[PDB]
């Protein structure tokens, strides 16, 4: 008898309106129609039961077969059922005995051991028409768009199975052996900085798995002599979770398959990995030795303030992983111009290289993150470091002053080895400088690039065809900048800064604000300016502005002003110690009394109890949990729970394309969302009433030829 | 050993199949086209997958290489034709097997030899069968089964003496109004033929009867839309059977218990009626159009196999008209008549024109009941049509 | 290149002033105007003034490679009105010349409020 009496809740029988009702039917299957159907709405003063399925055969372990297959064939949604239990006895070995008792069900435990068929049908349409109604946040209630559906060339995957290249590389001869590879090249490899940095630069850092993994036979083919593909670190872990929903984990695992012939790479920051506050060590070991684990296989290493000490602990969970450790210089000043500082110095990064070296890195990085690596300050910084040490160097930079390429040209001429890209649509500007611009820049040039143009062409035009999924996260920025020379923001900042700036209602002052952001730098004693070393500085302009405060009378005025918690923490040594030092005077004021740290906080924090972290996750779950899940919620303790309750609430949202899951749908469109291989729903949407007495409307779809009914909440 | 079964087919079939494939614990395949988008079938399996859409509603059943390409990408090792599209061609079967697949049917040998009606006729006269030179002939089929080792058996005879010209309205298992001697010479000349070619899978031996004499008609290398019956008078999971045999499993072994000859029996008589958009009052031309409240039977020995036919997408004019496949069983035969009946009526399907008026009409008319019916029985009744 | 010096020395003689290079399409690379510049002033005696769009986005790159070979006056646009199917941004060829024997006759932070 299927009922709607909960197993799970000492048989309370549910009640409520039956949204799909799907029978069974076939050989030795009989149904008498109690209750249940279509649309039924089920009453709490009758004896429910939605129908008696019975099965006959001439053995009985044929009808139990029979019965089974029945079982999980029929399909009730919208009330519970009793039909998970009813399963469980017919497998069970003491039914199929025959020798059952009245006790049978008292002595059984195991029965009562249901697994919730996560229903990604109801979750997909619940999902849907709760953003189509009351939408996406930090969109537009508009109606739907994205006309130019663009195909995406793929690879047949047998073909890639036989690609080898870096990935294979590292598997016969180490990351020693690697960097001894790229020595020898005569061409400039290059990284592609699509997945990653690219967007993180250009479009929020939104680009969901579904885009990515669309593209990722191609993109095998494509940079199949690559060195590396960037496509993990920086915002991404933490932005996937949140505001994409999906598991960075998956990101990184499913690309891993699609992409097994080329070597992958994160940004990783020394400090807290890719996390947001500080951790003990050993949630960076933790960190890193899942991430190698799972694919990740070069880590560029970098620190906010190129403090070397702080950089050591992510070494060694690098180099135990067996994996490409990559140090990184943060490239601030200007080289050439004598006059911009005498610490950073074109002495300071030979010897700051140099001391990389003697603790083990594999590649050299240099970092230019705002983009002020001048081309003849490239080609001199390159070449000064290629005979000063011995590591392969990887440039990386972000075309923010137009001149992107033309440094990399000059590094090229200066006997660079590895240079981040991005494809031509999805570069420039903020971003990193166009594969495919410099790939014919250098014709009749002694060094060429190590890619695939005519492949890379193919990616443009795709990602020129996505990128208009993400229109509403596009950045202000439409053209070069370069008093980022004077300023010195990295890409962004000057973005945020300006939105912060109109915020706080200092809009057309914009000009002061600039200003003190250089001179706050000199205050501070002129320190690197990556993140979130980037936010103190500009939070401190941004206050010296709105307070009135001059350089002199920030001291004089301090003991009252009670400053920017940023910049307090900065001067804590809370992200490290800078080049130079804290100004005695200026860090008394800021701290007030308060405790400041000698070494890395790192060594100031307790170790984590990953089995206790277990032993919660554990229970807060049904029973699951990874060593993934581990280090996940101990670096986002909020966003990582979040995210486990939409898992919940929608089943796995990163399988809906991206324009779906932005806007929903429109009337009388039918889309296609792939749950599965082998199980794609096709779904259209009739028609939506208006709301009732509660504010609830009800939507009207067709899924897979049958109706369905489902009620949203309009917040209004 | 099979992993994968895949349903080269649609609609009620391939739902029967994967009713028998879930039920053996088979992952199963389904295909389809951008018309079946909407269809039953396609959910009835683990997965499914549109083979290629530059295909129409025709071939995207008929494609032989493409149909293969699907099966390859999904590590499918078996494929089950059913019937009425790929089913009798023997190059579907043959390409099949070179790709590392099971095709669920007789030999490659069987197809090729029970095609043409001169090839039909050819390894009848072998056998020792009768064959014709001719009016009130009798149609009754016998349903036999063989594994890949030779052993067959017979699941007795299904008249289906009533039919228009083509279409085989409706089927009876057993037969009535039959002395089983009479039959007897029926279902051994069945298993006779059969025996001589070593005969694979299971299919079914048709066959015309006068009075006493019979004459052999053609061979159905595969199963029959009228199988159904046979299942329920004999107990026997016909389609379960089907894959089985294929991968490779004996008759009488523990993994089809198959009684022997004389172990087997008929308990009872079946019936089943196809429910078709076919027209009664208009030279029965199947109506398209979309479906708006779709009803139906059940209780006591009754049977359904859903389609095409429920609540919501229209009918395509370009597969046949058949919605719902609906069988009675009981002891006694006017027990099962006055179940169809019944059941005919508590069918309701509103929006497209139906055969069931017509369809009713047949089972009240007594001169069905008395079982000396013949296949000019709608040729000789005119009540047959009523206007109600 | 034989045909650009052919047709130069030709401008030359018809009594033009000024040399001009249109690249309409912006598709003098980088070392094609190395090249192609380097000759045109040997073979005739008119300055150069050399003009091109950044739809390739090697706009600024290929000014670089012109002023290394010689090329008196180039056509540039302000930053905020610079790229792609536009001039080469002369706010980023002044910062970019910075540390090479050629500058860039301008005012700096004039164009950057002209931006
Ligand atoms: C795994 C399964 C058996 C049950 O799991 P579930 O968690 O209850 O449902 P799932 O979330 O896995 O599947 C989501 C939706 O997939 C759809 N679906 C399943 N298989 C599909 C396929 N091959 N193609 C398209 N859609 C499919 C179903 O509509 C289901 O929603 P519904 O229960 O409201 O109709 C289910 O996916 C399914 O329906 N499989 C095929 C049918 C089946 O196995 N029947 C039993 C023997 S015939
Ligand atoms: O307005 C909200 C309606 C529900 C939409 C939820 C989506 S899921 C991804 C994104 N992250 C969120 O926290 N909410 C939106
Ligand atoms: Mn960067
Ligand atoms: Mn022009």
């Amino acid at each position: 008898r299927i009922t709607t009496e909960d197993p799970l809740n000492d048989f309370m029988p549910d009640t409520g309106t039956i949204i799909a009702y799907r029978s069974s039917g076939g050989f030795g299957v009989r149904l008498d129609a109690g209750d249940g159907f279509q649309g039924a709405e089920i009453s709490p003063y009758y004896d429910s039961l939605l129908v008696k399925l019975s099965t006959h055969a001439i053995s009985f372990k044929q009808a139990e077969e029979k019965m089974v297959r029945s079982l999980r064939e029929m399909r009730i949604r919208g009330v519970k059922t009793n039909i998970p239990f009813l399963i469980n006895v017919m497998k069970n070995k003491k039914f199929t005995s025959g020798d059952y008792t009245t006790k049978f069900i008292e002595e059984t435990p195991e029965l009562f051991d249901i697994q919730p068929s996560l229903d990604r049908g109801t979750k997909t349409l619940e999902y849907i028409g709760n953003v189509t109604i009351n939408g996406f946040p930090n969109v537009e209630k508009r109606p739907k768009p994205d006309y130019e559906l663009a195909s995406i060339p793929t690879v047949s995957s047998s073909k890639i199975a036989s690609f080898s290249g870096t990935k294979q590389l590292l598997d016969e001869v180490g990351p020693k052996g690697v960097a001894e590879w790229v020595k020898k090249q005569d061409d400039v490899l290059l990284t592609d900085t699509t997945f990653r940095d690219a967007h993180q630069s250009l479009l929020a850092t939104r680009v969901r798995t579904k885009d990515m993994i669309n593209i990722a036979s191609k993109t095998a083919d494509v940079f199949k002599d690559g060195f590396s593909l960037e496509m993990w670190g920086g915002a991404t872990f933490d932005v996937a979770y949140n505001f994409l929903k999906e598991n960075p984990w998956e990101r990184l695992e499913r690309l891993r398959k699609a992409i097994p012939n080329v070597l992958f790479q994160m940004l990783l920051r020394a400090s807290n990995a890719v996390g947001y506050k500080n951790y003990p060590d050993n949630v960076i070991h933790k960190f890193v030795q899942e991430s190698a684990k799972a694919g990740i296989d070069v880590f560029r290493i970098f620190d906010s303030l190129n403090w070397v000490d702080q950089m050591k602990v992510a070494n060694e969970a690098v180099q135990e992983a067996g994996k490409i450790s990559e140090g990184t210089i943060c490239y601030t000043g200007d080289i050439l111009n004598p006059e911009r500082s005498n610490i950073y110095t074109l002495e300071y990064y030979v010897k700051l290289a140099k001391e990389l070296e003697r603790e083990g890195f594999h590649i050299l990085a240099i970092k230019d993150m705002a983009g002020l690596l001048k081309p003849k300050a490239a080609y001199e910084l390159i070449g000064e470091l290629k005979s000063a040490v011995d590591l392969p160097i990887h440039l990386h930079t972000h075309d923010t002053s137009g001149n992107g390429l033309l440094t990399y040209k000059q590094a090229i001429d200066a006997g660079v080895d590895i240079i981040d890209t991005a494809v031509a649509s999805m570069s420039g500007l903020t971003s990193q400088p166009s594969a495919n611009s410099l790939y014919y820049a250098l014709n009749g040039f002694p060094r060429h690039l190590r890619t695939d143009i005519e492949g890379m062409e193919s990616l443009s035009h795709y990602w020129s065809t996505v990128r208009t999924y993400y229109s509403d996260f596009e950045s202000d920025i439409k053209s070069p900048n370069t008093e980022i020379y004077q300023h010195e923001m990295p890409g962004g900042q000057y973005s945020n800064l300006s939105q912060q700036a109109k915020s706080l209602g200092l809009g057309e002052r914009f000009d002061e604000v600039k200003d003190m952001y250089r001179r706050v730098n000199f205050l501070f004693g002129d320190i690197v300016k990556v993140t979130p070393s980037s936010k103190v500085v500009g939070d401190m302009a941004l206050y010296m502005v709105q307070n009135d405060l001059d350089e002199q009378s920030v001291i004089t005025d301090g003991y009252k002003l009670d400053f920017p918690e940023s910049v307090v923490s900065f001067f804590k040594g809370e992200i490290g110690q800078p080049v130079n030092g804290f100004n005695k005077d200026l860090q008394a004021v800021i701290l007030k009394g308060q405790e400041a740290l000698t070494a890395r906080p790192g060594e100031y924090l307790e170790p984590v109890d990953f089995e206790k972290v277990r032993e919660l996750l554990e229970e807060e779950q049904q029973g699951p949990v990874t060593e993934q899940d581990i280090i996940s919620y101990v670096l986002y303790p909020k966003v990582y729970e979040q995210y486990i309750q939409t898992r919940n609430q929608y089943g796995n949202l990163s399988l809906l394309d991206t324009p779906t899951f932005f806007f929903g749908m429109r009337n009388g469109e039918t889309v296609e969302i792939e749950i599965d291989k082998g199980k794609r729903l096709i779904i259209k949407l009739e028609t939506i009433s208006e709301p009732d007495e509660n504010g609830n409307r009800t939507i009207y779809y067709a899924m897979n030829g049958q109706a369905r009914r489902i009620y949203i909440k309009d917040e209004n | 050993q099979i992993k994968k079964l895949l349903v080269a087919n649609r609609g009620e079939i391939a739902i029967r199949i994967f009713r028998a494939a879930a039920e053996l614990d088979i992952s199963t395949v389904a295909i389809y086209s951008n018309e079946d988008k909407s269809s039953l079938h396609r959910y009835k399996a683990d997965e499914s997958y549109l083979v290629g859409s530059d295909l129409g509603p025709a071939e995207s059943y008929l494609n032989i290489e493409r149909i293969i390409d699907v099966a390859k990408q999904a590590n499918v090792d078996a494929i089950h034709p059913g019937y009425g599209f790929l089913s009798e061609n023997e190059q579907f079967a043959r390409r099949c097997a070179e790709e590392g697949i099971k095709f669920i049917g007789p030999h490659l040998e069987h197809l090729d030899m029970f095609g043409d009606k001169v090839k039909a006729r050819t390894t009848a006269i072998k056998a020792d069968l009768p064959v014709i030179p001719i009016d009130n002939p009798k149609h009754i089929e016998v349903q036999v089964i063989g594994d890949e080792h030779g052993n067959i058996v017979h699941l007795f005879e299904r008249d289906c003496s009533v039919q228009r010209r083509h279409q085989k309205v409706v089927e009876v298992a057993p037969s009535v109004g039959l002395s089983p001697t009479l039959r007897q010479r029926i279902c051994d000349a069945a298993i006779q033929l059969m025996e001589n070619i070593k005969y694979v899978n299971a299919g079914t031996v048709e066959f015309l009867v006068s009075g006493d004499e019979f004459f052999f008609i053609e061979v159905n290398p595969r199963v029959q839309v009228e199988h159904t019956i046979t299942e329920m008078v004999t107990g026997i999971d016909i389609v379960k059977t089907q894959i089985l045999v294929a991968a490779g499993a004996d008759l009488f072994g523990e993994e089809i218990n198959m009684p022997q000859q004389k172990d087997i029996t008929t308990l009872g008589y079946a019936i089943q009626c196809r429910i078709t958009t076919e027209d009664p009052l208009n030279d029965f031309m199947p109506d398209t159009g979309t479906i708006i409240a779709y009803r139906s039977s059940g209780g006591f020995g009754v049977r359904l196999d859903a389609g095409d036919g429920f609540q919501g997408a229209e009918i395509s004019p370009y597969y046949d008209s058949l919605l719902v496949k609906l069988s009675t069983h009981a002891i006694s035969f006017k027990q099962a008549e006055e179940k169809m009946v019944r059941s005919l009526r508590e069918m309701r399907i509103r929006g497209v024109k139906t055969n069931i008026p017509f369809l009713i009409n047949v089972m009240k008319n007594k001169k069905f009941t008395s079982g000396d019916y013949t296949t000019k029985f709608i040729e000789e009744t005119p009540e047959l049509f009523d206007i109600q």
